[PDB]
C-alpha cells in the first residue's frame, strides 16, 4: 500500500504549486507579472514559503487553550486529505460502498477546522468574527445537498464510478442546466475569498486550498468526463488534468474580478434567491425519471 | 489667510472636506449595517490628510 | 501561443472593440531628450520705454472702507438647461 | 501563426549564448530578451538595448561580474551602472560613449564606488566646530 | 508572456497528473491482469469468495 | 481497509503540527435563527435522500405523490419565513 | 563546519525570496506605497504581496508621520509581530520628521518608538527608490548566524 | 451644463421587461465582466524588470542632493545661508568663515535628510547654482548617522554624479 | 520658442459611451438555448 502515499505528498505540492499559479493568473489579469526573482519563472517559491513560515517563523501564544489550538489543523488537514480518498480516478482507492455520502459528510465535517479556531482565542472579537465565517459554509452546505441530490435522480446511484458511465457521450451540464450554474456558486463555500473574507497561519490555508482543488475535480466528475476507456488509462487521466485545471483558473477569476457581496445580502442570496430556484427544480428531477423512462 | 504687514501669515485654516463628510455620518450610518459603513467612506472619499484644520 | 495576429482578434471579441490603443501604449511618439535648446518669451515688460511700477500697480488698491456702523447680493442664480451633447 | 511565435523564442536562446548563454541569463536576471548592444562601460556592463519591445524600451542593463570587489554573480541589485543612467537607462536619447560623452573636468572619480551599506568604508557625520579654547598652564 | 504561465500549470501536469496513474499502474504488481474487483453488492463478493477457493488459495484474482 | 486509509491521513497532519511547534527555536441573537433553519432542513434532506435509490424498485404512482409533498413542505415553511425574517 | 553554514544560507534565502509586509496607511507616502502594487514598478515579481494579513506579517513598513496619537497604537502592533521581523521607515516624515520636525503632535521620526532597520529618504518616495525598500533589504539579509 | 444620472425605469412591456429579467435569472453581466477582463490577461504585461531595465524618468529631476563645483576646481558655494532661509524644512544647516586667503566660503554644511522633503527650492533660489538635485535613488542606510550628509564631505563625493549634473543642468538654462 | 500646436481629432469620450449590446441580447432568444439545451439534454 504505496498509493495512500502516492495521494498525500504529490498532493500537497499541488497545494503548495497552486499559491503560485494563483499569484501569476490573477497578476495577468491585473497587468503585474508572477514571481521571476525567486527561480526561472517563479518555479522555486512553492519549497521558499515552506521554509520561511514552518522552521523560524515561531507563534506567539494569545491564550492556548491547552487541547484545542493544536486539535483544530487535525480537523482542518486530515478531514481534507481523506476526502481524496473515494474519488473516481480510473481505478479509486478503496471504493466506497456510497460514493457521495462520503463526500457530503466530510465536507460538512470540515466546517469544525474553523469553529475550533475561533475557540482557540480568547478574545470576543475573534469568536463572534470566526461564527460569522461558520454561517456562510453552514448555510450554503444545504445546497450543495440539494444540487447533489438532484444531479444523482438524473442518472446513476450515490457510487462514485457509475457518475463515469452516464457521461459516456453526453455531459451532466446540459440536462442540468440551471444547476450547472448553481452548484458552481455554492461550491465557493470554505472560505473561498470569493463571495466573502472573514497552529501557525501556514498549514491552516493549505486545508482551505486543498479544498479547492477538491471541489474542482468533483465538479470535473458530476458535469465532466467524455469518456472512460478501459483499455487505456492515460487518455482518461490526460483529458481529465484539463478539465479539473479549466475550473480552477476560474476559481482565480472570479476570486480576481468580483468584490464582496455584503454579509447580510450574502444571506439574502440564500433562503430568498438560490433556494425557491433549487428546489423548484429539485421538484422537476422528481418527475423527469417517471415522465421518461430513465431510472438506473 | 489672516494677514499683516509682515511676511508671515498669523494664522491660515484651510477647511478641507474632512470635517464636512465626517460630521455627516452620525446620519449616514443610522439604520444601517457594519459593510454599509465601508461604502460610505469610499464614495465620500475621506482621506485622513483632509483632517488637518 | 503568442503571436499577435490570432490573440487580437481574442480580445476584440470579449467585450468592446480594442486592437488600437494599447496597455502599454509607449512605442510612437514619445519624445526622448525633449527638445533643441528653445527660447522662452517675455511678457509686457523687458522692452524698454513706458514700464514704470506707477502704472504697472500690483499692490496699491488694498485699504478696507468701513461701511455704515430691499437688496438682493446679487441677481439670484438662474438654473441652466439641461445638455445639448447629452439628455440623460 | 504558432510556429513563428515558436521560430522567434528558439532563434531568441540561439542569439544570446545558447545552452549555457540562456541559462546563465535566466538565473541572473527576471527575463531574456534579445537586442542591440552598447557595450562600452567601466568595468564590463552590457547594458543591451535598443529593441522597440514595450514601454519605456532601455532594456537590459546587465551587471557586472564583480564590479570593484563584491562578486555580483548571483545577487546584483541598482549598485552599477556608472555615470551612464540619465542617457541609456533613463531621460535622455543619445548613447553616453557612441554620439554624446559627458565633459571632462578633471575633478570626478574615474572608478565608481558601490552602494554605502552596513559594509566597512559607510557615511559618517562631523562637525566644523573649532571651540572656545581654554587656557591653564604651569 | 505564456512562456511563465504554462510551466505554472505544466507542474500541475505532473503532480496532479500523478494520482490517476499511480493509483492505475499499481494493479500490474497486485494482479496478473491489472483489475481489482469491488463487491458493492454481496453478491459479487460472493464470486470473489470462491474465486478464492478455486485454484489459488491466497489469491483472490486468478484464471481458471 | 478503511482503516489504513484514515489513520496513514491523520498521522502525517499532526507530523506537521510536531513541525510546526516543537522545530522552531527562539451576543447576537439573530444568528442564531440560521442554525435552526438550518438543523430543520437538514431532516428533510435526509428523508429526500432515498431519492436516487429506492425510485429503482418501488411503484411510481405512490412515489411520486409523497415525494414532492416533501419538497412542497419544505417550500411552506420557507414561506412562512419570508413573513418578517431578519435583517440579516 | 561547512555542511552548517550552508544550511544557515538556506534558511537566510528563505526570507531573502519572500517578505510579507503589513503596510501602515496614514500618510501621503501611502499613495507611493500603493504604487508598488501599480504594474509599471511590480513588487508581486518578488515574493511580496498585498495580502498583508497584520498578524502573520513579517516587515512591517511605516509609512510617514506617526502623531502622539498614533504612538502608542504602532508599538503594540509590532509586538504582535512574529520574531523574525524587519521595519522598514518609508519617507523623510517615517526617517526624522521631514515636515513636522518642529511641531508639537509628531514624533521625530519613528526610531524613538520602534527600531528602524532600513530607511526609505524620500518625500514622495519613488517606486524607483522604494524597491531598495526591498532589494536592498534583501541584500542586507547575512546574518551571520553561526551558533 | 445639467447632465442627470438617473434614467427613472427604462422597462415598459415584454421585451424591455424580460431581457432586464434575464440577467437576474441567469446572470449575463456576470459573462459580461468576465469579458473585459478576459482581453485584459491576454495584453502583454507593462513591467519592468528592476535591476535591468529602469523606469522613465525627467532631465530637471529632484531627489539627491550635491553640491557642484566650477570646471577648474574651486568649491562653487559662497555660503550666503540663502538656500538655509527659503529652506520650507529647516534642514540645511550652515556656518560660514573666510579661507584666510580672501576668499568667503563654507566650513560646515549639513543637509539632514531625517528632514528635508525634498522640494528643489535651495536648487532655484541658489544665484550661484551649487546645489543641484542629481537623479538618485541609491541611498537607503542602516542607520540615521549613515543618513545625514555632512559638512561638504558626502556631498562633494557628489562629484561622482557630477557628469549627469553637467548634462542634465542643459535643460535648467533657458527652462526646458 | 516654446509652444503648442492643437493636434484635436479624436478629442475623447464628450458625454459618450462604448456600452454597445455584444454576442447577441437575450430577451426570447437565450430563453430558447437554454430550454433547447435541457430539451435536447434530456432526450
Ligand atoms: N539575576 C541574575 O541572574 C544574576 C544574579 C547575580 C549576578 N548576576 C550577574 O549579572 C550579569 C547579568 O547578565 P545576564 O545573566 O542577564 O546575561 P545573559 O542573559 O546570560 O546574556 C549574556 C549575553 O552576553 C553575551 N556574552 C556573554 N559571555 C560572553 C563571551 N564570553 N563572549 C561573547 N559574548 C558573551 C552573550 O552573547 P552571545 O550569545 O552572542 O555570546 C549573551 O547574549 C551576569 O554577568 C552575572 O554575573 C546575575
Ligand atoms: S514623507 Fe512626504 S509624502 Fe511621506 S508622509 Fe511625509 S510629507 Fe507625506
Ligand atoms: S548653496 Fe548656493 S545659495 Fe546656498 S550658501 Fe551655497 S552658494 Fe549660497
Ligand atoms: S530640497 Fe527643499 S527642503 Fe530639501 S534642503 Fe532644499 S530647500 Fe530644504
Amino acid at each position: 500500500m504505496i498509493n495512500i502515499l502516492m495521494l498525500i505528498i504529490p498532493i500537497l505540492l499541488a497545494v503548495a504549486f497552486l499559491t503560485l499559479v494563483e499569484r501569476k493568473v490573477l497578476g495577468y489579469m491585473q497587468l503585474r507579472k508572477g514571481p521571476n526573482v525567486v527561480g526561472p519563472y517563479g518555479l522555486l517559491q512553492p519549497i521558499a514559503d515552506a521554509i520561511k513560515l514552518f522552521i523560524k517563523e515561531p507563534l506567539r501564544p494569545a491564550t492556548s487553550s491547552a487541547s484545542m489550538f493544536i486539535l483544530a489543523p487535525i480537523m482542518a488537514l486530515g478531514l481534507a486529505l481523506t476526502m481524496w480518498i473515494p474519488l473516481p480516478m480510473p481505478y479509486p482507492l478503496i471504493n466506497m460502498n456510497l460514493g457521495v455520502l462520503f463526500m457530503l459528510a466530510m465536507s460538512s465535517l470540515a466546517v469544525y477546522s474553523i469553529l475550533w479556531s475561533g475557540w482557540a482565542s480568547n478574545s470576543k472579537y475573534a469568536l463572534i468574527g470566526a461564527l460569522r465565517a461558520v454561517a456562510q459554509t453552514i448555510s450554503y452546505e444545504v445546497t450543495l445537498a440539494i444540487i447533489l441530490l438532484s444531479v444523482l435522480l438524473m442518472s446513476g446511484s450515490f457510487t462514485l464510478s457509475t457518475l463515469i458511465t452516464t457521461q459516456e457521450q453526453m455531459w451532466l451540464i446540459l440536462p442540468a442546466w440551471p444547476l450547472a450554474m448553481m452548484w458552481f456558486i455554492s461550491t465557493l463555500a470554505e472560505t473561498n475569498r470569493a463571495p466573502f473574507d472573514l497552529g501557525p497561519f501556514a498549514l491552516f490555508f493549505m486545508a482551505e486550498y486543498a479544498n479547492i482543488i477538491m471541489m474542482n475535480i468533483f465538479t470535473a466528475i458530476l458535469f465532466l468526463g467524455t469518456s472512460h476507456n478501459p483499455h487505456m488509462p492515460e487518455l482518461y487521466t490526460i483529458n481529465f488534468t484539463i478539465k479539473s485545471l479549466l475550473l480552477t483558473m476560474s476559481f482565480l477569476w472570479i476570486r480576481a474580478s468580483y468584490p464582496r457581496f455584503r454579509y447580510d445580502q450574502l444571506m439574502h442570496l440564500l433562503w430568498k434567491n438560490f433556494l425557491p430556484l433549487t428546489l423548484a427544480l429539485c421538484m422537476w428531477h422528481v418527475s423527469l425519471p417517471i415522465l421518461t423512462s430513465g431510472i438506473p | 489667510l489672516v494677514s499683516d504687514g509682515s511676511s508671515r501669515p498669523y494664522r491660515c485654516k484651510i477647511k478641507a472636506p474632512g470635517f464636512a463628510h465626517l460630521a455627516g455620518l452620525d446620519k449616514m450610518s443610522k439604520g444601517h449595517m457594519l459593510a454599509d459603513v465601508v461604502a460610505i467612506i469610499g464614495t465620500q472619499d475621506i482621506v485622513f490628510g483632509e483632517v488637518d484644520r | 501561443a503568442s503571436a499577435t495576429r490570432f490573440i487580437q482578434w481574442l480580445r476584440n471579441w470579449a467585450s468592446g472593440r480594442d486592437l488600437q490603443a494599447k496597455l502599454q501604449l509607449r512605442y510612437q511618439e514619445i519624445s526622448k531628450r525633449t527638445q533643441p535648446p528653445p527660447k522662452l518669451p517675455v511678457g509686457p515688460s523687458h522692452k524698454l520705454s513706458n514700464n514704470y511700477y506707477c502704472t504697472r500697480d500690483g499692490r496699491r488698491e488694498a485699504m478696507p472702507p468701513s461701511i455704515v456702523m430691499a437688496v438682493s447680493p446679487a441677481p439670484p442664480i438662474k438654473r441652466w438647461e439641461l445638455s445639448q451633447d447629452e439628455p440623460y | 501563426e504558432l510556429l513563428q511565435v515558436l521560430k522567434r523564442g528558439l532563434q531568441q536562446v540561439s542569439g544570446h549564448g545558447g545552452l549555457r548563454g540562456y541559462l546563465r541569463v535566466l538565473f541572473r536576471a527576471n527575463d531574456v530578451r534579445v537586442g542591440t548592444l552598447v557595450g562600452e562601460d567601466k568595468y564590463g556592463n552590457k547594458y543591451y538595448e535598443d529593441n522597440k519591445q514595450f514601454f519605456g524600451r532601455h532594456r537590459w542593463v546587465i551587471y557586472t561580474t564583480e564590479m570593484n570587489g563584491k562578486n555580483t554573480f548571483w545577487d546584483v541589485d541598482g549598485s552599477m551602472v556608472p555615470p551612464e543612467w540619465h542617457r541609456w537607462l533613463h531621460c535622455m536619447t543619445d548613447d553616453p560613449p557612441t554620439v554624446k560623452p559627458p565633459t571632462a573636468r578633471k575633478f570626478i572619480w574615474t572608478n565608481h564606488k558601490f552602494n554605502l551599506s552596513g559594509t566597512p568604508q559607510q557615511y559618517v557625520p562631523y562637525s566644523t566646530t573649532r571651540k572656545k579654547i581654554q587656557e591653564w598652564v604651569p | 508572456m505564456w512562456f511563465e504561465v504554462l510551466p505554472g500549470i505544466a507542474v500541475m501536469g505532473v503532480c496532479l497528473f500523478i494520482p490517476g496513474m499511480a493509483t492505475a499502474r499499481i494493479h500490474r504488481f497486485s494482479n496478473g491482469g491489472k483489475e481489482k474487483r469491488v463487491a458493492h453488492y454481496p453478491y459479487q463478493w460472493y464470486l470473489m469468495e470462491r474465486d478464492r477457493r478455486v485454484s489459488g488459495v491466497n489469491r483472490s484474482y486468478v484464471s481458471k | 481497509n478503511l482503516m489504513l486509509a484514515l489513520l496513514t491521513n491523520f498521522t502525517l497532519a499532526t507530523l506537521l503540527v510536531i513541525i510546526a511547534f516543537w522545530l522552531p527555536q527562539l451576543f447576537s441573537m439573530k444568528f442564531f435563527l440560521v442554525a435552526i433553519t438550518f438543523l430543520l432542513f437538514d431532516l428533510e434532506i435526509a428523508l429526500l435522500l432515498p431519492l436516487p435509490w429506492a425510485s429503482q424498485t418501488a411503484n411510481l404512482n405512490t412515489m411520486l405523490t409523497m415525494a414532492l409533498f416533501l419538497i412542497i413542505l419544505l417550500a411552506v415553511s420557507l414561506a412562512y419565513e419570508w413573513t418578517q425574517k431578519g435583517l440579516e | 563546519e561547512y555542511v552548517v553554514a550552508k544550511l544557515d544560507d538556506l534558511i537566510n534565502w528563505a526570507r531573502r525570496s519572500s517578505l510579507w509586509p503589513m503596510t501602515f496607511g496614514l500618510a501621503c507616502c501611502a499613495v507611493e506605497m500603493m504604487h508598488m502594487a501599480a504594474p509599471r514598478y511590480d513588487m508581486d515579481r518578488f515574493g511580496v504581496v498585498f495580502r498583508a494579513s497584520p498578524r502573520q506579517s513579517d516587515v512591517m513598513i511605516v509609512a510617514g508621520t506617526l502623531t502622539n496619537k498614533m504612538a502608542p497604537a504602532l508599538r503594540k502592533v509590532y509586538d504582535q509581530m512574529p520574531e523574525p521581523r524587519y521595519v522598514v521607515s518609508m519617507g523623510s516624515c517615517a526617517n526624522g520628521g521631514g515636515y513636522y520636525h518642529y511641531s508639537y503632535s509628531v514624533v521625530r521620526g519613528c526610531d524613538r518608538i520602534v527600531p528602524v532597520d532600513i530607511y526609505v529618504p524620500g518625500c514622495p518616495p519613488t517606486a524607483e527608490a522604494l524597491l531598495y525598500g526591498i532589494l536592498q533589504l534583501q541584500k542586507k539579509i547575512k546574518r551571520e548566524k553561526r551558533l | 451644463t445639467y447632465k442627470y444620472v438617473n434614467l427613472r425605469e427604462p422597462s415598459m412591456d415584454m421585451k424591455s421587461v424580460t431581457d432586464r429579467a434575464a440577467q437576474t435569472l441567469l446572470w449575463t453581466e456576470l459573462i459580461r465582466g468576465l469579458g473585459m477582463t478576459l482581453s485584459y490577461l491576454f495584453r502583454e504585461p507593462a513591467t519592468i524588470n528592476y535591476p535591468f531595465e529602469k523606469g522613465p524618468l525627467s532631465p530637471r529631476f529632484r531627489g539627491e542632493h550635491a553640491l557642484r563645483r566650477y570646471p577648474s576646481g574651486e568649491e562653487r558655494c559662497i555660503a550666503c545661508k540663502l538656500c538655509e532661509a527659503v529652506c520650507p524644512a529647516q534642514a540645511i544647516t550652515i556656518e560660514a568663515e573666510p579661507r584666510a586667503d580672501g576668499s568667503r566660503r563654507t566650513t560646515r554644511y549639513d543637509i539632514d535628510m531625517t528632514k528635508c522633503i525634498y522640494c528643489g527650492f535651495c536648487q532655484e533660489a541658489c544665484p550661484v547654482d551649487a546645489i543641484v538635485e542629481g537623479p538618485n535613488f541609491e541611498f537607503s542606510t542602516e542607520t540615521h548617522e549613515e543618513l545625514l550628509y555632512n559638512k561638504e564631505k558626502l556631498l562633494n563625493n557628489g562629484d561622482k554624479w557630477e557628469a549627469e549634473i553637467a548634462a542634465n543642468i542643459q535643460a535648467d538654462y533657458l527652462y526646458r | 520658442v516654446k509652444q503648442d500646436m492643437p493636434p484635436v481629432g479624436g478629442y475623447g469620450p464628450i458625454d459618450y459611451k462604448r456600452n454597445l449590446p455584444r454576442r447577441g441580447l437575450s430577451g426570447y432568444s437565450m430563453f430558447a438555448v437554454g430550454i433547447g439545451a435541457l430539451l435536447f439534454g434530456y432526450w
